[PDB]
């Protein structure tokens, strides 16, 4: 059986997050991420292979979630973004 | 003279314990290598 039901198990409060632009800064990410509610934690590429992606943290699934779709499409600097879930 | 000698053995895997649950700390073992961690900046006071 594989019904369908809201929140779903494939998900997690661990969100990646790709074609963030080659410089930002705290002070912008915490101003993005946080206009949704308080973020848990966050950690960025520092090796050649890693910058330009980044996986954020929320401090719960629901509100992850709810963000999750909202942020989806999301154009800024004229990029768009990308978000996907930790498998 | 005697040639004294020894013989060498092994050890089998490490006993039972209880892994700690999932605690902030899993979050480190969890995230990808080469991403460091990212702070708030010095002095950020928000509204």
């Amino acid at each position: 059986g594989r019904a369908n039901i809201r929140l779903p198990p494939e998900v997690n409060r661990i969100l990646y997050i790709r074609n963030l632009p080659y410089k930002i800064t705290a002070e912008e990410m915490y101003d993005i991420f946080g206009k949704y509610g308080p973020i848990r934690q966050i950690r960025v590429g520092n090796t050649p292979e890693t910058r330009g992606t980044a996986y954020v943290v929320y401090e719960d699934i629901f509100d992850a979630k709810n963000a999750c779709d909202h942020l989806s499409g999301f154009n800024v600097c004229n990029r768009y973004l990308v978000v996907l879930y930790y498998n | 003279g005697t040639p004294e000698q020894l013989q060498a053995w092994r050890w089998e895997r490490e006993i039972d314990e209880r892994n700690r649950p999932l605690s902030d700390e899993e979050l480190d073992a969890m995230f990808p290598e080469g991403y460091k961690v990212l702070p708030p900046p010095a002095g950020y006071v928000p509204i």
